[PDB]
This record gives C-alpha cells, sequence and structure tokens, in this order.
C-alpha cells in the first residue's frame, strides 16, 4: 500500500538549562571564564536587552 | 645543629597572619615582584591572569591595615602555653578572657604596654627554657638550706670532711637537669636520673659524723665500717664520679671506699666498652651469651 508523505522531524528536550559560557573563545575555562573579567566587561556599566 | 623552644610568639603568628603574600607587611617584597624586578623569573606578573594581577597592585601600591591584635595577643597566650602558666588544653578560655578583657580596655595605655610585654613574655620562654636545661637553681637554694641546718665544718675526731663540702657543691655545677635536691620531708635527699632509680637521703649521711676519722685495719673490708648504711653508701658512690683526691685513702673508708668506688666505675666502663663487642657478634656466636656477663661477674669477684 504504497502512499506519499513529506516528513516532520523535531527534537525532543527536557531537564537541563540551556547553558552559554561568558568569553571570546565561548569556551567556561574556571568559573571566571575571559569575557568575564575581561578589557571590556570589568568595571564599566552595560544594560543587557534581548 | 638544634633550635630553641619553638619562637612563642612567632607559633602565634604561624597560626594567625598570611603565609604566602601579605601585601602591606611585605610591601616591598610585593612591589619587587610586580615591577618584574625578581631574580627568579622577571616576566612572572605578566603571564600571570589579569584579574588577580590586578589584585596584586590595588593592595600594594595602596597599603590596607591588616589585623594585629590577633597575632600579638595570642603570641602572649601561646607563650603561656610554653612558659607553662596555662595547661595545654585552656587555650579556649585565656585567648578570649583577654581579648573581652581588651575589649573593655581597647584603648588605654594598657596595650601599648602589652606589645612591650609580647617582647618580654617570648624572652621568658627563652630564658626559663635555657635555665631548665641547667635545674641549679632548684638545687643551689635547696643546698643553702642544706648547708646553713647541717652543722658545718665540726669533724673534732679527724678532718677530711672539708674537701666533702665542695664535693656536693660539684654535684650541682656539673650534672644540673634532672639533679633536683628535693625537700619533701626535712630530710634532705638528692636525685640523680629523671626517673630516680638511686634518690638517698644527705641526712642519712648524718651516720658519717661520728666516721669523719677512724682507724683503718688492714685492706679487707673493716672491722668497724659495716655500720656504714647501704642509704649512706648509695650517696658516697654517687659523689665518687664527681671528687677523688682531697679526702684521705689511708686513714678512714672517707677516702679509702672512696678510691675504691672509682674501681666500681673503672670496672663498669671497662664492661661496658667489653659488652658492646660480644653483643654485637652475635651472627658468628648464635647463642644468647650470658657468658658476657659471668665474665662480668668472674672479673670482679676472682680478683
Amino acid at each position: 500500500t504504497a502512499v506519499d508523505s513529506i516528513t516532520q522531524k523535531k527534537f525532543l528536550c527536557d531537564r537541563t538549562l540551556w547553558r552559554i559560557p561568558f568569553s571570546s573563545n565561548f569556551m567556561s575555562m574556571g568559573a571566571l571564564t575571559d569575557l568575564g573579567q575581561n578589557l571590556l566587561y570589568a568595571n564599566s556599566a552595560h544594560a543587557l536587552d534581548m | 645543629m638544634m633550635q630553641d623552644a619553638t619562637d612563642p610568639a612567632v607559633r602565634a603568628a604561624l597560626q594567625s597572619q598570611p603565609s604566602g603574600l601579605n601585601s602591606t607587611d611585605d610591601w616591598r617584597q610585593v612591589m619587587d615582584r610586580i615591577m618584574s624586578l625578581t631574580a627568579r623569573n622577571p616576566d612572572a606578573f605578566r603571564q600571570q591572569p589579569q584579574a588577580n594581577r590586578l589584585s596584586a597592585i590595588l593592595e600594594a601600591v595602596v597599603p590596607a591595615r591588616a589585623n594585629p591584635t590577633h597575632e600579638k595577643v595570642l603570641a602572649i597566650v601561646n607563650a603561656l602555653a610554653e612558659n607553662r602558666a596555662i595547661r595545654p588544653d585552656e587555650a579556649g578560655l585565656v585567648y578570649d578572657a583577654l581579648l573581652q578583657r581588651v575589649a573593655r580596655y581597647n584603648s588605654g595605655n594598657v596595650q601599648t604596654n602589652l606589645d612591650r610585654l609580647v617582647g618580654d613574655v617570648r624572652e621568658a620562654v627563652a630564658q626559663r627554657e635555657r635555665a631548665q636545661q641547667q635545674g641549679n637553681l632548684g638545687s643551689m637554694v635547696a643546698l643553702n638550706a642544706f648547708l646553713s641546718t647541717q652543722p658545718a665544718n665540726v669533724p673534732r675526731g679527724q678532718e677530711d670532711y672539708t674537701n666533702f663540702v665542695s664535693a656536693l657543691r660539684l654535684m650541682v655545677t656539673e650534672t644540673p637537669q634532672s639533679e633536683v635536691y628535693q625537700s619533701g620531708p626535712d630530710y634532705f635527699f638528692q636525685t640523680s636520673r629523671q626517673g630516680l632509680q638511686t634518690v638517698n637521703l644527705s641526712q642519712a649521711f648524718k651516720n658519717l659524723q661520728g666516721l669523719w676519722g677512724v682507724r683503718a685495719p688492714t685492706g679487707d673490708r673493716a672491722t668497724v665500717s659495716s655500720l656504714l648504711t647501704p642509704n649512706s653508701r648509695l650517696l658516697l658512690l654517687l659523689i665518687a664520679p664527681f671528687t677523688d683526691s682531697g679526702s684521705v685513702s689511708r686513714d678512714t673508708y672517707l677516702g679509702h671506699l672512696l678510691t675504691l668506688y672509682r674501681e666500681a666505675i673503672g670496672q663498669a666502663h671497662v664492661d661496658e666498652h667489653t659488652f658492646q663487642e660480644i653483643t654485637s657478634v652475635s651472627r658468628a656466636l648464635g647463642q644468647e651469651d650470658t657468658g658476657s656477663l659471668e665474665a662480668t661477674l668472674n672479673y670482679l669477684l676472682t680478683n
């Protein structure tokens, strides 16, 4: 019984947080990452939008 | 080479103040390290991470007042533990009882004294530690009480005792450590070892006051000198490694037996060097050689 179809692929992903690091490399090495206390993000004031 | 008692003002500093880098106290040591001036590796400050790099600059260029009281008050209380002014389990109370005392009086002239007393109390540990090695202090004062109470220079029989006066004084000066002239009971007595396996009375010595000068028979234990108590006999063998020449070796046993007490020591140190060899050669004998002690018995009996 040959029928025609186009599939729908989707991911499931629960019970973990969407974690992204804070460096120019973007890889968490230690606790304080490169951009965490760098030249640009150290003592100056900045305001995160989204 | 060895140390004095681990410095009491420093032991308490060891447990309180920073170890590696005290940026205010070791200011020109951190300043030498940050200026790339250190001879180990100059750029040890350059290759370090940037954040702790800044922590060294902020702390050294502007010196921050670190807390000094708890390494000064503890310096007294740990010296109180080494001088034994307090017990080791008392370190919880006296540390804070005086901190609560300076909580009430933080700010009088008393704490200006306290740090001068710190240098005094730490020196008192060093003074007493050198003084307990010479236990003469709790010995000469005790001998002063012995010399005053006991009638001195009264041998109206025959006099050889003038030499013996210095003989007891030589025991205080030569060996001082465990040599304490304890006055527990009214009879004076001297201990020689740390555990006191020959502590006889110096008032058992009062048996010798009538025997300061009597007639000598011949060379075998005398017909009269059997009266000398093993108590007083223990003293006269103990003064024997101190004084030899002076007391007449031909007039009474004060000298003849004192020369014979050297015969007991003279055999002992020879047999000591004899025993240290036969026991050492146990690979070639392969037996419990009590003949090392049996020959020692034979070298004392068959003479």
